[PDB]
């Protein structure tokens, strides 16, 4: 499917969607926070961080 | 084929040795998925070339 | 690609935002 | 969605060419002073 | 157009006797008519159950025949349902029923004529705009 | 193949008279004597094989059963809508005025 | 002690059945010469399941766990009926009246929403033959009926329906109608579910029983325009039985 | 009779849904806040010039001075809403600018309407729509809501045309 | 019922309710003809011709 | 109307009478070609509208 | 020809993107 960055959430042990699906195929699951939106998130906010810190360096 | 020629030995038919290949392996076994296949600008994911595999 | 387009757009409104208020020509008196 | 084709670049050049306009008009502005 | 003297004319009874009501009485039943109905028959309708209008044809269909002055002041006395086979007082304004229903406690009969005069009037005023429901507003 | 089943309805007798098996209880206004009494019985024993078979419901007295006889040629039978009679469609079909 | 509905509201209490003490391992006895009825029939369910799409060959998907997004809204109560006694012992439930349908959507993973009228309408239950007791071993396998999920007044989003509104795509005025027939004729489905009731409790004294049931039937198909899926529904359900 | 007007170039044009209104709504809009925070700003920045409660005897129209200090209406609106007026020409050519402009849009939309030249589809949501008879949104919503509008007021609004809807045809949700 | 005289259908009668209606749906736009609609993938809503276009413009 | 009144009154059948109608007349005589029922922002042909016409 | 219809914002943005690039620095300097 094209799927890039997918495979190095995956490779380090984030396997699991929000919406209950996890890449090994296992269906109702909870991954928590760190699921494949929670890393994207959460590199969003840090860009975002870090954006601020650059303005006032 | 290491399995086909097991489940033979076992004593089951061409049928049954071949049935209990899983498909994720013959899928393998396919050169459309052989990373050396592709062109330059031939853009996008493999299903937009050969398809989206449905069945063995 | 819609989406992309209409938060694109969005995102660049608010990134001017910030610009227009924390990099505006300051007002100096007389 | 089945949306125009050439709405994206219909809205691509819509925001890039009256901004780079602009900024044109800016930068050469700031270099006189 | 005029309120005539022939629009006025109103079956009396089911003999097919009538009788011309004056504008006087057509006003008066009109007043009336909003005083104690209008509240659940504004237009010709019925509010609280609309199968059931007071159209002059569904009227006529009823068990008593109420398309004339004498059925529809037996019914304002002594309502049943459409097919007359039970006694409707204790949930219809009646007369025998106005201890429950105060409005009709200060109705004359002189006042039943009027209010049946005005809905055998109306429907040859407005057409199917009466007991026809918000489709001919 | 695919068909509107109440479109096909109106071109059968459901579509010109009261259809003992299908018609929402309120058509039974239409006829004098009926509603609600009789039309309650009759929707409450439908269906029927026959037009006929309405004059067979335990309880009717000798006088509804003189109100069915003269009604009859205003009935009818058609198979039942699934459509038309679920719901309690029949007791309220959603419309008013 | 019996609460009150100031006590109840807002808990969620209103929407479970009434549980039986965990003593209540009697037997209800039945005299065929008299006759029985459910005087009410509570189910309350606990757990949806949908069936997947394997879309490959000979495997079949199993049922997945779904997640509930319409709240407390799912049991069927105050059912009756007749309890019949036939010919060989066995006893019969016909189900008479009682809020016996409740729509429900439950969501899969992947964000499908899957809607569903979990009902028991029509159900006609029975036991095994020679039962003249119900014991915590009795079972009740029935089956019952699917009316379609909307009823025919529901007007979809661009006005068709089946007996109302438009009856071609009314946007696409000169559209080739042939692709939408699917979503321009609206159909009523009708199908049959399928439940056991397992009967693990009994009040000798009352007539009341309690126990586990587990019901299979299709989910809504809006009016023909797509597949339905396969649900599994599992809960507990309690009745009282009275002579009739 | 206008208020007709309104509802017509709803029910018919789907005029609410048309880039040139709304760019005449925002101008309008934006005109009236504009009106009202500049009057407000200048009555709260008056310089005290007189001594009485009544700060309206204390101008004169003759004076040079400016009546009300734009400095701290800068410093006032630049510490609220992060950006303020600087420039007192601009600040009323501006409210020239904007009503003037929206008004100019809304009349080019309704020359497009004379020709029921109408933005009143979108394409995409109603090729969807079609196809998927659970997709809604509140496009959707609003286009039944013209549906009806065109077919309950027609008859009575254009008697010339001898519209007879019977019952059976007008377009009736549930009940109502 | 629907007869077509002339055209394509010319000396053609149909009496099934769904066709007789389809062909009334398309007599509202007055005359009835065949259109490809697969060529230019058209989407089968009206637009407006040169003269329209010049008008407004 | 004219023409087809007049092919009838000089005796042809409706077939008649209708078949010796143009096409070209008909094409105008529908909606689809009136200026009024477009749209602001669909763009490009009328024909990717209603379609190509093919024939009456 | 059956071309993939992102090739026109590609070739689009390929030509603009950098020439108002240098279009922007080469005015700024003839102005100073
Ligand atoms: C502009 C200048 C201003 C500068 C301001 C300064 C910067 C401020 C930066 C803040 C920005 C934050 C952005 C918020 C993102 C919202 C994340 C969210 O809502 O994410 C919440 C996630 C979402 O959860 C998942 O949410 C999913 C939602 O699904 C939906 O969404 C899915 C994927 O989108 C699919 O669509 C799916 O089908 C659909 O239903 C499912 O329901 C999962 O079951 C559920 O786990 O929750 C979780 O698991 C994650 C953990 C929450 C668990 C909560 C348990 C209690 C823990 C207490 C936490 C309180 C917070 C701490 C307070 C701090 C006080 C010191
Ligand atoms: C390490 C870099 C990297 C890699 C390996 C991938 C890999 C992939 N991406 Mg990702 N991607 C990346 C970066 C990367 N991406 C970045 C930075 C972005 C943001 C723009 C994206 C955005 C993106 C999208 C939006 C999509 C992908 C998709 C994909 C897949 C197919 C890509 C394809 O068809 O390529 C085609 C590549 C080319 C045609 C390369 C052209 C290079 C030419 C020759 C330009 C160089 C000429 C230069 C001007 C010469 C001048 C010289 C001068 C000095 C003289 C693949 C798994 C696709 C997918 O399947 O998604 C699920 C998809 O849709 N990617
Ligand atoms: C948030 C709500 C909102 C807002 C702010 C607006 C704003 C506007 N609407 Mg919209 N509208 C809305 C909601 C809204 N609309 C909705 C929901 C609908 C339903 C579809 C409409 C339907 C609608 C229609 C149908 C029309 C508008 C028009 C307009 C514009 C009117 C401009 C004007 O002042 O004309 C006022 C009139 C004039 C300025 C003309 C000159 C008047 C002269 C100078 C008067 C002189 C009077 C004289 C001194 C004597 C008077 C005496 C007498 C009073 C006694 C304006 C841009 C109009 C438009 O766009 O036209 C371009 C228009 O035709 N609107
Ligand atoms: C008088 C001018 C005029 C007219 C009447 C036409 C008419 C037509 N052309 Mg032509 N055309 C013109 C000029 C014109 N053209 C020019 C100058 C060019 C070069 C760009 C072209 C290039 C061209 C091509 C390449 C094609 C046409 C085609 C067509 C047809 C369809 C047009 C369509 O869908 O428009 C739809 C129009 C719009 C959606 C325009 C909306 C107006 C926008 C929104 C203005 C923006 C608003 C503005 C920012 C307001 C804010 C200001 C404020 C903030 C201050 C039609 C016969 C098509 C056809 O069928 O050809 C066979 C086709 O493919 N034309
Ligand atoms: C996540 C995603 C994607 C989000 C989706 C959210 C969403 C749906 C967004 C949609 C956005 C959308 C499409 C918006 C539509 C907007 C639209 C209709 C655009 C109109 C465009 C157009 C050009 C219209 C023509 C009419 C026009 C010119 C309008 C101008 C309106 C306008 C800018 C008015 C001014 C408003 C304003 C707040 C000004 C305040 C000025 C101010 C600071 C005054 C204070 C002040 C007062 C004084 O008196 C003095 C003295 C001083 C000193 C001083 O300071
Ligand atoms: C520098 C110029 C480039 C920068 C400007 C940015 C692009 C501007 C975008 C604005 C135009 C957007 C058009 C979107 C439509 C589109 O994408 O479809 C693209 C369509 C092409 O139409 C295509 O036709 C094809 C077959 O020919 C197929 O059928 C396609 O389906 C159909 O889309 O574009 C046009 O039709 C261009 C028409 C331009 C003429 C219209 C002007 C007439 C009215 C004047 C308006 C004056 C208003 C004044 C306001 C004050
Ligand atoms: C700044 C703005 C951008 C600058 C101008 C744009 C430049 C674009 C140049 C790249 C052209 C993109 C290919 C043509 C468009 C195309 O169809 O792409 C479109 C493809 C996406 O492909 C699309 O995918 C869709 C489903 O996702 C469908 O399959 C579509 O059919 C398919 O077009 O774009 C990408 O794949 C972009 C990938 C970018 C990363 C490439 C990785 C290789 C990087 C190494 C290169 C190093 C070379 C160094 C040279 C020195
Ligand atoms: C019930 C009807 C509506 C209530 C009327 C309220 C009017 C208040 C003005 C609101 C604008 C607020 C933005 C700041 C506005 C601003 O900053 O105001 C400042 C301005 C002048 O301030 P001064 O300090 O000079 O005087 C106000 C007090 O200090 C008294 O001296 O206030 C007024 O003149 C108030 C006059 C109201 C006295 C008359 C009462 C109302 C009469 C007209 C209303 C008729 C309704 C028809
Ligand atoms: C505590 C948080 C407070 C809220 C923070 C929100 C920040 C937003 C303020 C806007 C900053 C950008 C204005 C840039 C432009 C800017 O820098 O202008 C700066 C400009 C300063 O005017 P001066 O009088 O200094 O300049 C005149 C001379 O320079 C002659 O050129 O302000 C005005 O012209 C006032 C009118 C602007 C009124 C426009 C405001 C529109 C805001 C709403 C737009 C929203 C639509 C978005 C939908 C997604
Ligand atoms: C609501 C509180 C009502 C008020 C006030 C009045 N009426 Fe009524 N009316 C009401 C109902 C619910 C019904 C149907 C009764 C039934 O179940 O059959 C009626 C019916 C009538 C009828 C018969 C209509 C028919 O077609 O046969 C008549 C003639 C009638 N009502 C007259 C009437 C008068 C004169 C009223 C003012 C004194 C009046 N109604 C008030 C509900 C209500
Ligand atoms: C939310 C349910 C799962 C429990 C979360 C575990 C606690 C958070 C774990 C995050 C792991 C990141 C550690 C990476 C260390 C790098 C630190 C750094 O370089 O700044
Ligand atoms: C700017 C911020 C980037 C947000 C990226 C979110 C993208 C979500 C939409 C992906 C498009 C889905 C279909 C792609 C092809 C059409
Ligand atoms: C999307 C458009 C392409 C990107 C535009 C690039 C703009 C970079 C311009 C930077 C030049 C600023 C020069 C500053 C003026 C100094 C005065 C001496």
């Amino acid at each position: 499917q094209g799927m890039f960055v997918l495979p190095f959430m995956a490779r380090l042990g984030v396997t699991g969607s929000w919406s209950g699906w996890s890449i090994t195929g296992e269906t109702g699951i909870d991954p928590g926070f760190w699921s494949f939106e929670g890393v994207a998130l959460a590199h969003i906010v840090l860009s975002g961080l870090l954006f601020l810190a650059a303005c006032w360096h | 084929n290491r399995r086909v020629q097991a489940s033979l030995a076992s004593g089951a038919t061409l049928e049954e040795a071949w049935s209990a290949i899983p498909e994720k392996l013959a899928f393998y076994d396919y050169i459309g998925n052989n990373p050396a296949k592709g062109g330059l600008f031939r853009t996008g994911p493999m299903n937009k070339g050969d398809g989206i595999a449905q069945a063995w | 690609m819609e989406t992309i387009t209409y938060v694109f757009i969005f995102a660049c409104i608010i990134a001017l935002f910030f610009f227009a208020i924390f990099f505006r020509e300051p007002p100096r008196i007389t | 969605m089945e949306v125009n084709q050439l709405g994206l670049i219909a809205t691509a050049l819509f925001v890039l060419v009256p901004s780079v306009f602009l900024i044109i008009l800016y930068v050469q502005t700031e270099s006189q002073q | 157009a005029e309120l005539t003297p022939e629009v006025l004319t109103v079956p009396l009874n089911s003999e097919g006797k009538t009788i011309t009501l004056t504008e006087k009485q057509y006003l008066e039943g009109k007043r009336l008519f909003q005083y104690a109905c209008a509240s659940c028959h504004v237009g010709g309708i019925t509010k609280t159950n609309p199968s059931l209008d007071l159209r002059t044809e569904t009227l006529a269909l009823a068990t008593p025949p109420r398309d004339n002055i004498e059925g529809l002041v037996d019914y304002m006395k002594n309502p049943t349902t459409y097919d007359g086979e039970q006694e409707i007082a204790e949930v219809h304004p009646s007369l025998r029923s106005a201890d429950i229903f105060p409005k009709m406690r200060n109705l004359t009969e002189k006042d039943l004529v009027a209010i049946a005069g005005h809905i055998l009037v109306e429907p040859k005023i407005l057409g199917d705009k009466w007991g026809g429901g918000k489709v001919y507003y | 193949e695919l068909v509107n089943v109440v479109d096909e309805k109106l071109g059968t007798a459901y579509g010109e008279k009261i259809d003992l098996n299908n018609t929402n209880i309120a058509a039974f206004i239409q006829y004098r004597g009926l509603y609600p009494t009789l039309a309650k019985l009759i929707v409450k024993n439908a269906p029927y094989e026959s037009v006929e078979d309405v004059l067979n419901i335990p309880g009717l007295t000798e006088r509804q059963k003189q109100i069915l006889r003269e009604n009859l040629e205003h009935f009818t039978v058609t198979e039942v809508e699934t459509a038309l009679v679920e719901g309690g469609d029949r007791y309220n079909n959603g419309l008013y005025k | 002690q019996t609460l009150t509905y100031d006590d109840i509201v807002g808990t969620g209490l209103a929407n479970k059945c009434p549980t039986l003490d965990d003593t209540a391992r009697g037997a209800y006895p039945i005299d065929s010469s008299q006759t029985y009825r459910i005087a009410r029939l509570c189910l309350q369910p606990t757990t949806f399941l949908v069936k997947e799409e394997p879309k490959n060959k000979r495997q079949e998907a199993e049922f997945v766990p779904t997640k509930l997004v319409t709240r407390e809204t799912t049991s069927l109560d105050q059912i009756q009926g007749e309890l019949k006694v036939n010919s060989d012992g066995s006893l019969t439930f016909v189900e008479e009246d009682g809020i016996d349908f409740q729509p429900v959507t439950v969501q899969m993973a992947g964000g499908e929403r899957i809607p569903l009228l979990f009902t028991v309408k029509n159900l006609v239950a029975s036991t095994q033959p020679n039962v003249t007791s119900i014991t915590t071993s009795t079972d009740f396998k029935g089956e019952f009926n699917v009316p379609s999920y909307r009823t025919a007044n529901f007007l979809d989003p661009k006005g068709r329906g089946l007996a109302s509104g438009y009856d071609s795509a009314i946007a696409l005025p000169q559209a080739k109608e042939e692709e939408l027939a699917r979503a321009n004729v609206k159909r009523f489905s009708l199908t049959k579910g399928q439940i056991s009731l397992n009967v693990a409790k009994v009040d000798g004294r009352t007539g009341e029983i309690a126990g586990t049931f587990e019901s299979e039937q299709l989910s809504d198909d809006d009016m023909g325009a797509h597949e339905p899926h396969e649900v599994k529904i599992q809960g507990v359900f309690y009745a009282s039985i009275e002579p009739a | 009779a206008i208020f007709r007007f309104l509802l017509f170039f709803q029910g018919f044009h789907n005029w609410t849904l048309n880039p040139f209104h709304m760019m005449g709504v925002a101008g309008v809009l934006g005109g009236a806040l504009l009106c009202a925070i500049h009057g407000a700003t200048v009555e709260n920045t008056l310089f005290q010039d007189g001594e009485g409660a009544s700060t309206f005897r204390a101008f004169n129209p003759t004076q040079a001075e400016e009546t009300y200090s734009m400095v701290t209406a800068n410093r006032f609106w630049s510490q609220i809403f992060g950006i303020a007026f600087s420039n007192k020409r601009w600040l009323h050519f501006f409210m020239l600018f904007v009503p003037v402009t929206g008004l100019w849009m809304s009349a080019i939309g309704v020359v497009g309407l004379a020709l029921n030249l109408r933005s009143y589809d979108f394409i995409s949501q109603e090729i969807r729509a079609a196809e998927d008879p659970e997709f809604e949104t509140f496009y959707t919503k609003n286009l039944l809501l013209n549906e009806g509008i065109r077919a309950w007021m027609a008859p009575q609004d254009q008697p010339h045309e001898n519209f007879v809807f019977p019952e059976e045809v007008l377009p009736r949700g549930n009940a109502l | 019922t629907v007869s077509f005289y002339g055209g394509e259908l010319n000396g053609q009668t149909f009496t099934d309710p769904p066709t007789v209606k389809s062909y009334a749906r398309k007599a509202i736009f007055g005359e009835i003809f065949e259109f490809d609609t697969e060529t230019l993938n058209s989407d089968g809503i009206f637009r407006t011709s040169p003269r329209g276009w010049f008008t407004f413009a």
